[PDB]
């Protein structure tokens, strides 16, 4: 079962922190990933969402789409524009999430939650691959 | 009425120009001349990467 996991990080108020999103147990080449990661917008501002180009290929043909227009939600979509030549076929880091911690943020854990209802993983023909998700968190220190 | 499945720019044909609109919309851009009613390609009630992938499949076919 393919697993999409958000990592963990700690940071002081005002610091910029980086959180990896990993895919594991990959076998069938993956042609499509749709995942939504929710965060506490009162504590964190998304600085950027960058793909790991060692694993996510053809980013120059717009294979990696990010949407951060909705407060507290990051939407990430990977699609192989060729349907054959640039699949995700090995485990590794999919992307890095950079957050800026509000200077007035309270100490403690804040969850990074993956929406299981909208999580999609499929092969190059858009056929579903059995998948699961694992949440992460940010710990303000 | 728009009777072409996947014709997001309403020019009669489904090609790479529609894929660009779909990509820009999913990114959150405001796409000039887009037909928002044609975005739910597979008709499952949501507009997401699966619609983009089915659009790419139709264009390749
Ligand atoms: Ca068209
Ligand atoms: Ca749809």
């Amino acid at each position: 079962t393919v697993k999409l996991s958000v990592g963990t990080v700690s940071g002081n108020p005002g610091d910029t922190v980086k959180v990896p999103v990993t895919i594991s147990q990959v076998s069938t080449p993956v042609g499509l990933i749709c995942m939504d990661i929710s965060y506490d917008a009162s504590k964190f501002t998304v600085k950027d969402v960058l793909p790991n180009t060692d694993l996510v290929k053809d980013t120059d043909n717009y294979s990696f789409i990010v949407n951060t227009s909705t407060p507290g939600k990051i939407s990430i979509t990977f699609t192989d524009p060729t349907l054959a030549n640039y699949p995700i076929s090995v485990d590794g880091i999919l992307a890095y999430l950079d957050f800026i911690i509000n200077s007035n943020a309270t100490a403690g854990d804040s969850a990074l939650t993956v929406d299981p209802a909208t999580l999609i993983v499929a092969d190059e023909n858009d056929k579903d691959i059995k998948d699961a998700a694992s949440n992460g968190k940010i710990t303000v220190t | 009425s728009n009777t072409i499945l996947g014709d997001l720019n309403d020019d009669g044909v489904v090609n790479g120009d529609d894929i660009v609109m779909m990509r820009q919309y999913l990114a959150g851009k405001t796409v000039s001349g887009i037909d928002k009613n044609a975005l739910d390609i597979n008709g499952d009630g949501a507009v997401n990467g699966r619609d983009l992938m089915e659009l790419i499949k139709k264009v390749s076919n």
